[PDB]
C-alpha cells in the first residue's frame, strides 16, 4: 500500500477472520452509503460536503494521510472493504452502476484531499505515466497552453500544475481542440487530469465488476457468506442501534401530541389512522407497536393502550385478551426475534410488505403517489417550497433523505445533524430537539 | 447461456419490484407476483403491462399468464395450497381447491390429529381475510387444547395405529419405536402373536416412572381396564398435535410455534427448552439486524458452568462482570455462594482444565454428525448421511421429499466457542461500558496486572481452539480466484 | 499405599502370556540405538506433517468423499473381479445381476441380520437405498459402511435378495529391495496407555515400562496414547491441581529421560482420548518444544493412524480401538465356526482404510476430508498394530501379522505388551515371507 489513494486493480490474498471480514463489509457499505446520502443533499464541492465527509471517514478510519497507522489499518480495510464490496455488487447491473457512481465520488474526494506535491509519485504509484513539466517550460509555452486552453477566461496561468500526457491518454480531451500538443504529447490543467483519471478508474472497475459477475458461481457455493453478501446492500441496515431494550418515561395521555410533534410521517399517519378507526390490520398493527415499544412503552403501559382503544371498538374485551394480548406479550417477550422482538427500520418499511387497499402501513413516501404526498403534507401544514423539494427528492428515490428534510421543516431547523435509517431514531432525535 | 438467463431474471425481478409489486418466487421457468389487488380485472391487466414493458426491454422474450390464485400459503417449491382461480364466463371465476406437497408420509396420528389438520387446511384454504383466518384457528386450536387437558375429548380419539414391517424382536431400535414395545408386550403377555406386515394399535399413557414416551405405549384396552395410569396430554400436545398445526401455521407471518405452543397448553416454558430453531431463522428479512449484540447472539450458547473446589457449589459464568451499576464485579472475585470465600481467581487451573473438556465434548457433539429432517410431520434423525441428495441438501430416507439438516451447526458451535472467549474477554469488556470514571475506578479496584493475567490466559484456553477452528477465518486468495 | 496398590502386589510380574512365530528364549534384547536403523513415515500424502487446517464440515463435500470411496473400491473389485457390468440399484432386472454399494444399517441402532440396506454409489445408481434379504445367503460378514459387489436378485426393484458375496481384495504387499534384506533382526516394543491406573496419578506403570525398556535396551518403541486419559475420573472431576499440557509435558519428559541410556529409538502415536491434544480423526503428530540435538534423533512424533517403516517392514499403526468399534456392530453366518477376531482383521485389512466402519461409533470424531486424505492404508502392511479392549492376541491373516497388545493397564489391574523380533528373510524362495519372526505378548 504505497500510497492513500490507490487504483484497486490487485486483489489482496491475505487471511481474516469472519468477525474482521463482516465488520470490513457494513463499515465499507455505511460509508458509500453516507456518500450518496451526502451528496445528494449538498453539493459536490462545497467545503460543508467536504468536511461532513472528512468526519465520516474518520468515525469510520477508512482513509487517512500517510503516518503509522495509516500505512497498517486504514488502507488494508480500505482495500479488503473494497473487494468484498466487489464481490457483493456484482450480481446486477444496477448494483454495479451505483457502486461505479458511489466509488467514483469516493475516489474524487480523495484526490481532492491529496496534497499537490505527491500527486506526482501517485500517478507513478498508479502504474500508468504522467509528467509534469517544469517550470522553466511552462513558462516558455504559456502563451501555447493558454491559447490551446478551454473557454477558461483570461491569460492566467495561475499555480495549477500541468502536465505532459500523451495524446492517446486524452482521446475525449484533445480530439475537440481544447488543449495544446507537442510531439504527441498534450499539456492539460489539473481538473481535466482528475477527469481523465477518474474516466480511466471507471474503465477498470467496470471491467473488473465484470469479470467478478462471471466468477460469482465458484464463490457463492459458501454458506457462511450467502447471506451477508447477498443482502449486503438490498437488505441490511447500517447499526440502526434502537432495538428492544430502551428506557424512557412516556405517558400515556401525552402519545397524542407526541404523535403530532415527534413521530416519523409513517407512524404519524398510522397513529391517525389507529385513532380514527380504533382498528389496524396485521402489518400495520405490528408495524406501530413494535415502534410504540421502541420508544419506551412498557408492556402493562402497551396492553392498557391497545385495550382501550379496542374498547371502542365495540368487542368484548376477553375476547381482545384471548385474541390479541397473546401476540402483544409475544411481542414484547420472547423468542420469534427479527420479526417480532424489533422495531422496524426504514430500510425494511420501505422495502418490506407494500401496503394495500385499507392498510395504512408503509413508509408514505414510496407507498404513496405524489397527488396524496402533497396532500398529506398541506395537511401537516409545511411550507410550499418545503414540499416542492420534497417531491423532487421523491422523484430520486431518495425518500430516506425526503423524511430527513421533512424532520427539518417540522423542526424548524436547518440541518439535522445525522442520517434517519430507523424511526425511532426519528424519534429520539425529535426529542433530544425536546 | 444460463449466466445470461439469469441476467435476465434478476434484472425482471428488480424491475417488477419497482413497479410497486413483490415477486415471491421464480427459476427460469415461472415468476409468482403477489398483487396486493382483489380485483380479477385488474390483476389481469397489470399483468399484461408487466409483459408489455418486459417485452419491449427484451424484443424477443415471450411472457404469459399461466394461472392466478385467489389466495396461497407457499411452503416450498411445488410446496404450496392455493384455490386456483378458473375464469369462468362473464368475469366470475371459480376458486377450485388445489394443494401440493401437503401429503403426510406416515400413518402414525391420531384421529383427532388428523380432524384438527383437516380443520386448520380448510381455514387457511378458505377466501375470508387473513385475521379472520388466524382468529378462527387460535380459536379452535384453543378450545382443543382445553378440552385435552380438562380431559373432555373421548379415549377412543387419542389412539394411534401402526403397521409392523418386520418381527418386534428384530427392531434395531425397539426401545425408542412405541409400537414396537407395545408388539412386544402383547406377544409376552397375551396369546396370539403379532408378525410381520400386522398393524399394532396402542395409547401413550402416564406411569409416573419418568420414562421416554416411546417405552410407555401401552394397548387401549390396557389402558381401559388399568387405572393407576392416565393418558398422557402433554406428548399429545407436544408431539401429536403441534407438529400437524405447526406444519402449516408456522410459515404464516406473525404466528410462531412459540406461539402456538403458547395458544395449546402450558409447554411454552419447556417447549421452546426443547424447541427446534432451525427453520425459524431466515435471511428473507428484508433490512433487520446488522451484526446483533452479545446479549442476543450468545442467547443459545450454553452457559459456562464450573464447581467451586472449596464447596462444591455450581458457579454460572454468563458474562465478564456481575452486578447492577456500582457493584460491576468480575463473576471470577467471589463464589456463587454466599457461604465460600474463596475466590474462583485462584482456581484459574482448574477453571482452565475445565474449559477445556467443555469446549471438547462441544466438538465431538458437532462431529456426531446427526441430522434432522425438516418436515415437523418427520423429524427423523438419522446420522448416516445419505448419498442421495436434493437441490438444497441431503434427502430425508423416510420423507422421500424432505431435506435433512446437521442437529448441531458448525455456526452453532463456532458461537458458542466465542461465546466462551467473550466470557473471559476483560479487555474487549471493558470498553463497551461509556462512563470511563466507572472503568477508571472498577479496573484499579480489581483488574490488577495478576488478574489481567489469569483472564488473558482464560481466553488463550479457547483462542487456541477457536485459531484452527474450521474457516472461523476466511481465506482471500479462494475467494478472489 | 491403598492407591495402585495392586501393581505392587502382581504376581505375574514379567511373565509372558502369549508366544506366536518360533520359539524364542525368554532373555529378550537388541542392540539397541547401535547398528544401522531406519524409521520413515510412508505413503499417503505424507499422513499430516502439519497440525491440521479446520474443524468445520460441508455436507456436499462428506458426500464426494464417500462417493470417491465406494467408487474406487469398486472400480478395483471390478477390474480384479472381472465383473461385466454394474447395475442401477432401483433397476428391476429378472435375471441375477451384480450391485455395488455400501451395506448400511435400517435404523439407528445395532446392525441386524434382516434390517440392512444397501446403498449405491451415484454414477450407478445415484445413491438410492434398496433393503437387501440375507435370507439365501448361506455365508457373509457385513458391517456398516463396507464396500461390497452383491450378486443377488432383484425382480422386483424395491428389495435386493442376496445370493453371494465377494470377498474384497487387498492390496498388493510392499515391495522390499535389496537394502530392506540388508537389515539385521531388530527388536521391537509396542505399549498402548492408559500408563496410570483408574485412580492413581504416580504412573506407576510407565515405570515399570521404562524399567522394562531399559533392561531389554530394545531398538523402537511405539507408544501409543492415551498419556492422561480423557475418561480418567481424576481428570473427568477436574481435581488436577496443573493444567492439561503440563501434566502431559511432564509425562512426556519422563518417558524421554528415562530412555536415554537405552539409546533405544521412541515413537509416540496420539489416541482420541488424549485430553490435550484435538479431539478429532486422523490426529496430527504431538507437540513438543524441549528437545536437544540428541533427543531430537531419538525421538518422533508421528500422526494417528500412521504408517511408518522400520528397516523396510510397513507397521500399520492405529490407536483407536478399531477392534472393539467394528464388532460390535458386525453381524456374520456363524459365530463359533470361525473366529470373530479373524474375519474384523480380514475386513480391516479388505477395506484398504484404517477406519472402515461407517458411521463411526458416537465416541468418536472424524474429519472425513482429512481422513480421506491420510487414512488410507498404502499397502497390506507386514504388521498391523491395534490395541483393543477386546483380549490380547497376535494373529496372521491374510500374510499381515495383526498385534493386539492390549492396554497397558487394565482398571487398577496389570496389562501387557508387546515385544517382537523383526528380519526380513532370503530376498527369494518362498513366495510369502513374512519380516515378522518371533512375537511375545507379556504382561508389565
Ligand atoms: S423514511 Fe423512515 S421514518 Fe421516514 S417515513 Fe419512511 S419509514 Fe418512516
Ligand atoms: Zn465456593
Ligand atoms: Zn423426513
Amino acid at each position: 500500500y504505497p500510497h492513500c489513494l490507490q487504483f484497486y486493480l490487485q486483489p489482496p490474498s491475505e487471511n481474516i477472520s469472519l468477525i474482521e471480514f463482516e465488520n470490513l463489509a457494513i463499515d465499507r457499505v455505511k460509508l458509500l452509503k453516507s456518500v450518496e446520502n451526502l451528496g445528494v443533499s449538498y453539493v459536490k464541492g462545497t467545503e460543508q460536503y467536504q468536511s461532513k465527509l472528512e468526519s465520516e471517514l474518520r468515525k469510520l478510519k477508512f482513509s487517512y494521510r500517510e503516518n503509522l497507522e495509516d500505512e497498517y489499518e486504514p488502507r488494508r480495510r480500505d482495500h479488503i472493504s473494497h473487494f468484498i464490496l466487489r464481490l457483493a455488487y456484482c450480481q446486477s447491473e444496477e448494483l454495479r452502476r451505483w457502486f461505479i457512481q458511489q466509488e467514483m465520488d469516493l475516489l474524487r474526494f480523495r484526490f481532492s484531499i491529496l496534497p499537490k506535491d505527491k500527486i506526482q509519485d501517485f500517478l507513478k504509484d498508479s502504474q500508468l505515466q504522467f509528467e509534469a513539466i517544469s517550470d522553466e517550460e511552462k513558462t516558455l509555452r504559456e502563451q501555447e497552453i493558454v491559447a490551446s486552453s478551454p473557454s477558461l477566461s483570461g491569460l492566467k496561468l495561475g499555480f495549477e500544475s500541468i502536465y505532459k500526457i500523451p495524446f492517446a491518454d486524452a482521446l475525449d480531451l484533445f480530439r475537440g481542440r481544447k488543449v495544446y500538443l507537442e510531439d504527441g504529447f498534450a499539456y492539460v490543467p489539473l481538473k481535466d487530469i482528475v477527469a481523465i483519471i477518474l474516466n480511466e478508474f471507471r474503465a477498470k472497475l467496470s471491467k473488473a465488476l465484470a469479470l467478478t459477475a462471471r466468477s460469482l458461481p465458484a464463490v457463492q457455493s459458501d454458506e457462511r457468506l450467502q447471506p451477508l453478501l447477498n443482502h449486503l446492500s438490498h437488505s441490511y441496515t447500517g447499526q440502526d442501534y434502537s432495538t428492544q431494550g430502551n428506557v424512557g418515561k412516556i405517558s400515556l395521555d401525552q402519545i397524542d401530541l407526541l404523535s403530532t410533534k415527534s413521530f416519523p410521517p409513517c407512524m404519524r399517519q398510522l397513529h391517525k389512522a389507529l385513532r380514527e378507526n380504533h382498528h389496524l390490520r396485521h402489518g400495520g398493527r405490528m408495524q406501530y407497536g413494535l415502534f410504540l415499544k421502541g420508544i419506551g412503552l412498557t408492556l402493562e403501559q402497551a396492553l392498557q393502550f391497545w385495550k382501550q382503544e379496542f374498547i371502542k371498538g365495540k368487542m368484548d374485551p376477553d375476547k381482545f385478551d384471548k385474541g390479541y394480548s397473546y401476540n402483544i406479550r409475544h411481542s414484547f417477550g420472547k423468542e420469534g426475534k427479527r420479526t417480532d422482538y424489533t422495531p422496524f427500520s426504514c430500510l425494511k418499511i420501505i422495502l418490506s410488505n407494500p401496503p394495500s387497499q385499507g392498510d395504512y402501513h408503509g413508509c408514505p413516501f414510496r407507498h404513496s403517489d405524489p397527488e396524496l404526498l402533497k396532500q398529506k403534507l398541506q395537511s401537516y401544514k409545511i411550507s410550499p417550497g418545503g414540499i416542492s423539494q420534497i417531491l423532487d427528492l421523491v422523484k430520486g428515490t431518495h425518500y430516506q433523505v425526503a423524511c430527513q428534510k421533512y424532520f427539518e421543516m417540522i423542526h424548524n431547523v436547518d440541518d439535522c445533524g445525522f442520517s434517519l435509517n430507523h424511526p425511532n431514531q426519528f424519534f429520539c432525535e425529535s426529542q433530544r430537539i425536546l | 447461456v444460463t449466466y445470461k438467463g439469469r441476467e435476465i431474471l434478476m434484472h425482471t425481478k428488480e424491475m417488477v419490484q419497482k413497479m410497486n409489486l413483490e415477486v415471491i418466487y421464480g427459476d427460469t421457468d415461472s415468476i409468482m407476483i403477489n398483487t396486493n389487488s382483489t380485483n380479477l380485472e385488474e390483476v389481469f391487466k397489470l399483468g399484461n403491462k408487466v409483459k408489455s414493458e418486459v417485452n419491449k426491454l427484451y424484443k424477443l422474450l415471450e411472457i404469459d399468464i399461466d394461472g392466478v390464485f385467489k389466495s396461497l400459503l407457499l411452503l416450498k417449491k411445488k410446496k404450496y395450497a392455493a384455490l386456483v382461480v378458473e375464469p369462468t364466463s362473464d368475469g366470475n371465476y371459480v376458486t377450485k381447491q388445489e394443494l401440493k406437497g401437503l401429503d403426510i408420509v406416515r400413518r402414525d396420528w391420531c384421529d383427532l390429529a388428523k380432524d384438527t389438520g383437516n380443520f386448520v387446511i380448510g381455514q387457511i384454504l378458505s377466501d375470508q381475510s387473513r385475521d379472520t383466518i388466524v382468529e378462527n384457528i387460535q380459536k379452535r386450536l384453543i378450545e382443543i387444547g382445553e378440552n385435552v387437558l380438562n380431559g373432555s375429548v373421548p379415549v377412543s380419539q387419542f389412539e394411534i395405529n401402526k403397521a409392523l414391517t418386520k418381527d418386534p424382536q428384530d427392531y434395531p431400535d425397539k426401545k425408542s419405536l412405541p409400537h414396537v414395545h407395545v408388539a412386544l408386550w402383547i406377544n409376552s403377555q397375551g396369546g396370539r402373536k403379532v408378525k410381520a406386515g400386522d398393524t399394532v394399535s396402542y395409547v401413550i399413557c402416564q406411569d409416573g416412572s419418568n420414562l421416554t414416551a416411546s417405552q410407555r405405549a401401552y394397548a387401549p384396552e390396557q389402558l381401559q381396564k388399568q387405572d393407576n395410569l392416565t393418558i398422557d396430554t402433554q406428548y399429545y400436545l407436544a408431539q401429536q398435535i403441534h407438529p400437524v398445526v405447526a406444519r402449516i401455521c408456522e410459515p404464516i407471518d406473525g404466528i410462531d410455534a412459540v406461539l402456538i405452543a403458547t395458544w395449546l397448553g402450558l409447554d411454552p416454558t419447556q417447549f421452546r427448552v426443547h424447541h427446534y430453531h432451525k427453520d425459524e431463522e431466515n435471511d428473507a428479512l428484508l433490512g433487520g439486524p446488522a451484526q446483533l449484540t452479545d446479549e442476543e447472539k450468545y442467547r443459545d450458547c450454553e452457559r459456562f458452568k464450573c464447581p467451586c473446589p472449596t464447596c462444591g457449589t455450581e458457579n454460572i459464568y454468563d458474562n465478564v462482570f456481575d452486578g447492577s451499576g456500582t457493584d460491576m464485579e468480575p463473576s471470577l472475585y467471589r463464589c456463587s455462594n454466599i457461604d465460600c470465600k474463596a475466590s474462583p481467581l485462584t482456581f484459574t487451573v482448574q477453571l482452565s482444565n475445565k474449559l477445556i473438556m467443555d469446549i471438547r465434548r462441544f466438538i465431538k457433539k458437532y462431529y456426531d454428525g446427526w441430522l434432522i429432517c425438516e418436515e415437523p410431520t418427520c423429524r427423523n434423525r438419522t446420522r448416516h448421511l445419505p448419498l442421495q441428495f436434493s437441490r438444497t441438501g441431503p434427502l430425508c430416507p423416510a420423507c422421500m421429499k424432505a431435506t435433512l439438516q446437521p442437529e448441531y451447526s458448525d455456526k452453532s458451535l463456532y458461537t458458542q466457542l466465542c461465546f466462551y472467549r467473550y466470557i473471559f474477554d476483560a479487555e474487549c469488556a471493558l470498553e463497551k461500558l461509556t462512563t470511563d470514571h466507572e472503568k477508571d475506578k472498577l479496573k484499579k479496584q480489581f483488574f490488577t496486572p495478576k488478574v489481567l493475567q489469569d483472564y488473558r490466559k482464560l481466553k488463550n484456553t479457547a483462542e487456541q481452539f477457536l485459531s484452527r477452528s474450521g474457516y472461523s477465518e476466511v481465506n482471500l486468495s479462494k475467494l478472489f480466484a | 499405599a491403598t492407591p495402585s496398590q495392586k501393581y505392587n502386589s502382581r504376581s505375574n510380574r514379567g511373565e509372558v502370556v502369549t508366544s506366536f512365530g518360533l520359539a524364542q528364549g525368554v532373555s529378550w534384547s537388541g542392540r539397541g540405538g547401535a547398528g544401522n536403523i531406519s524409521l520413515k513415515v510412508l505413503g499417503c500424502p505424507e499422513a499430516l506433517t502439519g497440525s491440521y487446517k479446520s474443524m468445520f464440515q460441508k455436507l456436499p463435500d462428506i458426500r464426494e468423499v464417500l462417493t470417491c470411496k465406494i467408487e474406487e473400491l469398486g472400480s478395483e473389485l471390478k477390474e480384479h473381479y472381472k465383473i461385466e457390468a454394474f447395475t442401477p440399484l432401483l433397476a428391476p432386472a429378472q435375471e441375477p445381476v451384480t450391485l455395488l454399494g455400501q451395506i448400511g444399517c435400517d435404523s439407528n441402532g445395532k446392525l441386524n441380520n434382516k434390517s440392512v440396506i444397501l446403498e449405491g454409489d451415484r454414477e450407478h445408481s445415484s445413491g438410492a437405498q434398496i433393503p437387501v434379504d440375507l435370507s439365501e445367503l448361506k455365508e457373509y460378514s457385513l458391517f456398516p459402511g463396507q464396500v461390497v459387489i452383491m450378486e443377488g436378485i432383484n425382480t422386483t426393484g424395491r428389495k435386493l435378495v442376496a445370493t453371494k458375496l465377494y470377498e474384497g481384495v487387498p492390496l498388493p504387499f510392499y515391495q522390499p529391495t535389496e537394502e530392506d534384506a540388508d537389515f539385521e533382526q531388530s527388536m521391537v516394543l509396542v505399549a498402548c496407555g492408559p500408563y496410570t491406573t483408574s485412580d492413581s496419578i504416580t504412573y506407576d506403570p510407565l515405570l515399570d515400562l521404562i524399567a522394562v525398556i531399559n533392561h531389554d535396551r530394545p531398538d523402537v518403541c511405539i507408544l501409543f496414547g492415551p498419556f492422561l486419559d480423557a475418561k480418567h475420573e481424576q481428570v473427568e472431576n477436574c481435581l488436577l491441581t496443573s493444567p492439561f499440557e503440563d501434566i502431559f509435558k511432564q509425562c512426556l519428559r519422563t518417558i524421554i529421560e528415562g530412555t536415554r541410556s537405552s539409546g533405544s529409538h521412541l515413537v509416540f502415536v496420539p489416541s482420541l482420548r488424549d485430553v490435550h491434544h484435538e479431539p478429532v480423526y486422523p490426529q496430527p503428530p504431538f507437540s513438543y518444544s524441549d528437545l536437544s540435538r540428541e533427543d531430537k534423533k531419538q525421538v518422533q512424533f508421528v500422526s494417528e493412524p500412521c504408517s511408518l517403516s522400520i528397516n523396510g517392514v510397513i507397521f500399520g499403526l492405529t490407536s483407536t480401538d478399531l477392534l472393539f468399534h467394528l464388532g460390535a456392530e458386525e453381524i456374520s453366518s456363524s459365530s463359533g465356526t470361525s473366529d470373530r477376531f479373524s474375519r474384523i482383521l480380514k475386513h480391516i485389512l479388505t477395506q484398504r482404510s484404517y477406519y472402515p466402519l461407517y458411521p463411526p461409533q458416537e465416541d468418536m470424531a472424524i474429519d472425513y476430508e482429512s481422513f480421506y486424505v491420510y487414512a488410507q492404508l498404502p499397502v497390506t502392511p507386514d504388521v498391523l498394530i491395534i490395541p483393543s479392549e477386546l483380549r490380547y492376541f497376535v494373529k496372521d491373516v491374510l500374510g499381515c501379522v495383526c498385534v493386539n497388545p492390549g492396554r497397558l493397564t487394565k482398571g487398577q489391574v496389570g496389562g501387557t505388551f508387546a515385544r517382537l523380533y523383526l528380519r526380513r528373510p532370503a530376498a527369494d524362495g518362498a513366495e510369502r515371507q513374512s519380516p515378522c519372526i518371533a512375537v511375545q505378548v507379556v504382561r508389565i
